[PDB]
């Protein structure tokens, strides 16, 4: 019971100093991918410590089981380096005892990964999309180049003017171009704003409201001749939210309470990854503790970055199943389960290694 | 929340051949994006090609589906069309759904067609384009 | 000393060439996989494998620090965990002479990379680069991402693809009023430039004549039209600038210095180009301080764990300090000799403190 | 009850390391083995541990082929060991360094738990020092708590591993003390050791190995006596 | 010419190691470190090398000041170290070996670096294996040719730490009379080792340390016949 303890409290403690390590490395990379676009042409420097503040959990969700991993692996090490592990196998313990001694910390690492799928992150994102909507504000009509191009959307949208004043409205001559995607331009054609002045209005009533002071919209596509042209002096914008689109998906704010009644094969899909982690957490247990066997030969961090690669192959698969399931091309009933299943697998022939050569040693 | 508000709204749609299927000219022109159902306040609307006869609208009430699924006219609207008489002849209609695919002018409510100089009101109203 | 240095020179060398193999290996992997999802029947899986395989020499350039820094560690720890420096400096060799011994095949090395970054990577990329948006641009008015918009006069014009040739793909051009009604709209699938002028294949334009009028639409073969873009200009801009020639930065950044368009980037482009020895002699130096050090007598898997962890440290601070620069108005020299000046800042005080 | 080790063998890559080694060791008597390092001395004593499975050959305690059983089935049957380097637990108090030995005894309700712990503690004379923990200790203390934990385990055999590798002068003294007791307590102990003085002298039989097989055996005087040991590994110059 | 080290004392992070120990080795003289493990006597011996810097005291050699200078400045002096793990070039055959150490020396030409190679080759009789790489090379071989190219750079006194240990008694033998070899050109040895019998066999004045402090200096005789050395270190059943 004692040793149940000792190798929970060591676990735990490695595995909580991986996870932060890892946290600030994946922070910090997705503050090198936002503070390069907030750089360029878009975004405000005040709002981006409230996206990663509100982002965090998913970042946390993704790297807890990856850190239980190392942890293990980095505290079993540490404690045959030093031969406790021999002195506790030369007693009577098995490596079956290891796993329902090891199970324990994966389950609780199990339940927090849990939490964090089911309520926590969604619920997240949700405020992270909404308060950005709310008090964040944008900068592609605040701050712009005159003669400069600038593309929204990727290649979908794309606004130009003539002069921008810094005072924000008022300005010049004004190219807005929106080209939907979704066979949208199929049915019509490519849409396209040309203002003489325009007007943008920041407020908490319209999220962001652009007025033209005299403006045109003509629609069709450029080499066929139907087309469709609106004169007038006056015209609106509203809800303008690019970043969000970019961030996550609808499906990602989406709660878990609806999320499985509905027939939908997208939520379907997102259902199935939800309740992934807790089962990805126990398959990394289990195939952990077979890895940590290591000689003084080959020290402790050797076998460290393979344990990363398998990982990031890991989430990797499920990605792509998660894609082709909601796609629909997989069928359902076999679902997402049968990469956990392989897996598993691998890990059970990783781990009944030993005893299977033993007997076929006769 | 109003996706788009326009002042003097003017729309000239040449259909592909050449010839402006019709041509919408208002006031005042709206639309929302939360639902892209449109309101169209105090248009004056001209199909000179949308239908064989020229047509003549000049709506109190108005508005456009989605997607131009459905166009909904209301407060005694205004529609002109040129059979042997040739006056255009403005017939009051008090709430109807025009069907753009097929310009089904389907009526939600009780319509009297009354010609401008004379009488040829019809009590009720049933809707059969197709 | 003869036989000494050409040990250690060698070793070092062999472990350097060994994980700058591995890390292409693994780059190339990456990126293939992340970019496996843009294949839509017109763009296959042999085109994206050439790409791949045509742009790995911009990412070996790219990746050569941190390789060298990895294969630096590994192969002087092999040596000195084996109780082998120990032997060198009890015999009287001091530890400048060790270090210039690490040094001159690092010397050949950056040599070698500037000069295959400078000559062959532009090249390479520039063919990588053309191939993937002549797989990709090949279809409508504006169906591609790797294209370009500009504006001259009252028509408006747009890029599917650029390529190499000058043969510009999939261009599409808008004409005005001083009303801003809408007058013409074009698109011509290719466009060749002649000596004299601009030149276009199969145009397509329709007219809209302002009043209520007929709307035609006009087809000529070879119809004719003039601007002022050229194509010297056209290859360099769609490139990214992490992407040309030192000399093409060189010329690129006078260019804009001379209409006065602000030019930060392609200076922090230049200054990390041109710089890369300094910061490739300041890593292995933190290296070698490293093996001298508390990386006395531990295991290789260990060597390698730490150069990992420290080369994706160095490569997030340096990229953090890019765009930092341009935010903040900071002179884009300090962003590249502000990691470099503190890592040389600490190998140095570890190897004085012996 | 006898470890009755017969016709062992072992083969590495192309090279066989030991061919025909035959060993005995009864409950009661200490044994030892020694040999040149580069003969299979420790691949025999690996290989009777456990660590390496053997090609060839039956080790048996008491009529039960142990050799397909793992380290823990061996462990349960009867051997214990006892680690060259340090294996004392390193944050745990030394009460709890036993005790989570200890505890894994079936045949042991909790009274008699705490009865075991507190004889095991007064009988090596480490009760004074039981809330230090295991990092703390020194040497002696550290190797007589290893003996007490692997006593704790109650084995039927202890087989050392370089009991007097590094090993001042004066603390020979205590092992070789500690040694005494756990044979006078009734268990046969194997050892093996680069030192050959101490375990010529403590040893009742020595098995000497030399490229792979047993060159020669007996008691001490004898091992001292024989000509080929003395010509290939002893020296005539020793002693 | 004569190496003395004068007060020699180091504090480490918590407790000090060394206070105040004193030892003067000449050329033509073995003398031998001894003292328990826990005592400063590896530190002491690190400081004479150079490895760890000393916090109070003079070393000097033929009244030279060597204190401040680094381990290399220290080995151009004329102090030669060889480490107790194998320190032979693998991946470099014999002659390379001691080729790359004679070319340090800058006084010796291109013929005087020849000849000298060969007059090493030929000294200690590993002529035979000049074609062979250090890796496959056996291990008395490997301490031959580490001898020979520590003395390559011509030392005035060579150090040596744990030459005993880990060896066979039959090679112990060749361990002394490379030892006594060394000894016949003139150069002073210091040897510390744990196996106390063979060094203080060896060596003709032997010192030994404990709490940082030398607690008795001497012939051999007049180590073992010391009460506090006895009490301590030795222990009475000692010889």
């Amino acid at each position: 019971m004692i040793v149940f303890r000792y190798l929970s409290r060591e676990v735990l403690v490695t595995m909580s100093a991986v996870s932060a390590v890892l946290l600030v490395i994946i922070m910090s990379g997705r503050f090198i991918k936002y503070l390069a676009q907030a750089a360029q042409g878009l975004l405000d420097p005040g709002s981006l410590f409230l996206i990663m503040a509100f982002r965090i959990p998913g970042f946390l969700q993704l790297i807890l089981p990856l850190g239980l991993f190392l942890g293990i692996l980095l505290a079993y090490g540490r404690l045959y380096l030093e031969s406790e592990m021999t002195v506790l196998s030369a007693t009577g313990m098995s490596q079956k005892r290891l796993l329902g001694y090891t199970m324990a910390p994966a389950l609780l690492v199990a339940i927090l990964v849990a939490w964090l799928s089911l309520f926590l992150a969604p619920q997240g994102i949700n405020q992270f999309a909404l308060l950005l909507n709310k008090q964040d504000t944008l900068t592609e009509f605040d701050t712009l180049v005159p003669g400069r191009f600038q593309a929204m959307r990727d290649g979908t949208r794309v606004t130009y003017t003539e002069e921008l004043s810094k005072d924000r409205g008022e300005l010049a001559g004004i190219f807005i171009s929106q080209k939907d995607l979704n066979s949208s331009n199929q049915e019509r054609g490519i849409s396209i704003l040309v203002a003489e002045k325009g007007t943008q209005n920041i407020q908490a009533d319209g999220s962001r409201y652009l007025i033209l002071h005299n403006g045109y919209r003509y629609d069709g596509n450029p080499g066929q001749a139907n087309y469709r042209a609106i004169q007038y002096d006056t015209y609106g914008v509203m809800l303008p939210k690019p970043e969000a689109s970019s961030e996550v998906s609808e499906r990602d704010a989406v709660p878990t309470a609806d999320l499985f009644g509905s027939d939908n094969p997208r939520y379907q899909a997102e259902l199935q990854w939800r309740l992934s982690t807790p089962l990805l957490v126990f398959v990394v247990t289990l195939l952990a503790v077979p890895l940590s066997r290591v000689n003084p030969r080959q020290g402790r961090f050797l076998k460290l970055l393979p344990a990363i690669l398998l990982y990031m192959g890991y989430l990797a698969l499920l990605i792509a199943v998660r894609g082709q399931l909601d796609k629909g091309k997989i069928p359902m009933a076999i679902g997402l389960w049968w990469v956990h299943g392989l897996f598993l697998a691998i890990g059970l022939l990783l781990f009944y290694w030993e005893p299977l050569r033993l007997k076929l040693a006769s | 929340t109003i996706d788009y508000y326009a002042e003097n709204a003017h729309s000239l749609q040449y259909q592909e051949d050449g010839s402006l299927d019709y041509e919408m000219t208002a006031v005042k022109l709206e639309h929302q994006k939360a639902t892209d159902i449109t309101f169209v306040t105090t248009p004056d609307l001209l199909l000179f090609r949308g239908n064989v006869q020229p047509w003549h609208i000049q709506s109190a009430r108005a508005e456009v589906g989605p997607k131009g699924k459905e166009v909904e006219l209301i407060d005694d609207v205004r529609v002109a069309r040129t059979d042997a008489k040739g006056q255009p002849s403005i017939l009051t209609t008090t709430r109807l759904t025009v069907f753009p695919d097929k310009n089904y002018a389907q009526t939600e409510q009780a319509v009297k067609i009354d010609a401008a100089n004379g009488v040829t009101t019809a009590v009720g109203m049933k809707a059969y384009l197709k | 000393m003869v036989k000494l240095d050409r040990y250690i020179g060698v070793t070092v060398f062999v472990a350097i060439l060994a994980v700058l193999g591995v890390i292409l290996g693994l780059a190339l992997l990456f990126a293939f996989i992340d970019e496996l999802n843009d294949i839509s029947a017109s763009y296959g899986i042999g085109d994206a494998l050439r790409f791949i395989f045509l742009t790995a020499p911009r990412r070996a350039y790219d990746m050569l620090p941190m390789a060298a820094l990895i294969g630096c560690l590994v192969g002087l720890g092999t040596l000195a965990s084996n109780s082998e420096l120990t032997i060198m400096r009890a015999a009287g060799v001091s530890l400048s002479r060790i270090v210039w011994a690490v040094m001159k095949p690092m010397l050949v090395l950056m040599l070698a990379g500037i000069l295959v970054g400078e000559y062959v990577a532009p090249w390479t990329e520039n063919i990588a680069q053309s191939g993937r948006a002549l797989a990709q641009g090949g279809g409508d008015s504006q169906s591609s991402k790797r294209g370009l918009w500009h504006r001259q006069g009252r028509e408006y014009i747009h890029i599917n693809a650029v390529q190499p040739n000058g043969v510009l793909y999939g261009v599409t051009r808008y004409r005005f009023d001083e009303q801003r009604g809408l007058e013409s709209a074009s698109f011509a699938k290719r466009a060749r430039f002649e000596t004299d002028h601009w030149q276009l294949e199969e145009v397509t334009t329709t007219l809209l004549h302002p009043r209520e009028k007929r709307s035609e639409v006009v087809k000529l073969p070879t119809e004719r039209w003039d601007a002022q873009l050229s194509p010297q200009l056209l290859n360099t801009v769609v490139m990214e600038p992490e992407a040309l020639s030192i000399s093409g930065l060189w010329q690129y950044i006078h260019y804009l210095a001379d209409q006065g368009l602000n030019n930060n980037r392609y200076w922090l482009a230049f200054w990390t180009k041109v710089l890369q020895p300094l910061v490739t002699a300041a890593l292995v130096l933190m290296a070698i301080s490293f093996i001298f050090g508390p990386l006395r007598s531990v295991t290789l898997g260990q060597r390698i764990f730490t150069g990992v962890l420290v080369g994706f440290v160095f490569r997030i601070a340096q990229d953090l300090l890019g765009p930092s620069s341009l935010v903040f108005d900071f002179p884009p020299l300090l962003a590249v000799v502000i990691p470099a000046s503190i890592c040389a800042l600490a190998g140095v005080w570890l190897l004085r403190r012996a | 009850a006898t470890l009755k080790a017969q016709h062992l063998a072992k083969s590495y890559k192309g090279r066989q390391v030991v061919r025909d080694v035959s060993m005995s060791i009864d409950s009661g008597q200490i044994v030892g083995l020694l040999g040149p390092n580069g003969a299979g001395k420790t691949t025999c004593f690996y290989m009777i541990v456990g660590l390496v499975q053997a090609d060839q050959g039956v080790v048996r305690i008491d009529e039960q082929n142990v050799t397909h059983l793992p380290m823990h089935g061996r462990a349960r049957a009867g051997i214990g060991y006892l680690p060259q380097e340090a294996s004392i637990f390193r944050k745990l108090s030394v009460s709890d360094n036993i005790m989570a030995i200890l505890e894994t005894r079936s045949d042991l309700d909790r009274n008699g738990r705490k009865e075991a712990l507190e004889g095991l503690l007064q009988e090596f004379h480490i009760h004074h020092i039981r809330d230090n923990l295991g990092m703390s200790l020194s040497g002696g203390e550290r190797r007589r708590v290893e003996i007490a934990r692997a006593l704790a385990s109650a084995p039927k055999f202890i087989l050392l591993d370089e009991p007097f590798a590094g090993v001042d002068p004066i603390s020979v003294g205590d092992i070789k003390q500690i040694i005494h007791h756990l044979k006078a307590k009734g268990i046969g102990i194997l050892i093996t050791d680069h030192n050959v003085r101490e375990t010529l002298d403590i040893c009742e039989t020595a098995y000497i190995v030399n490229d792979g097989q047993l060159i020669a055996e007996g008691d001490a005087e004898s091992i001292l006596a024989n000509d080929l040991v003395k010509e290939v590994y002893l020296g005539h110059e020793f002693r």
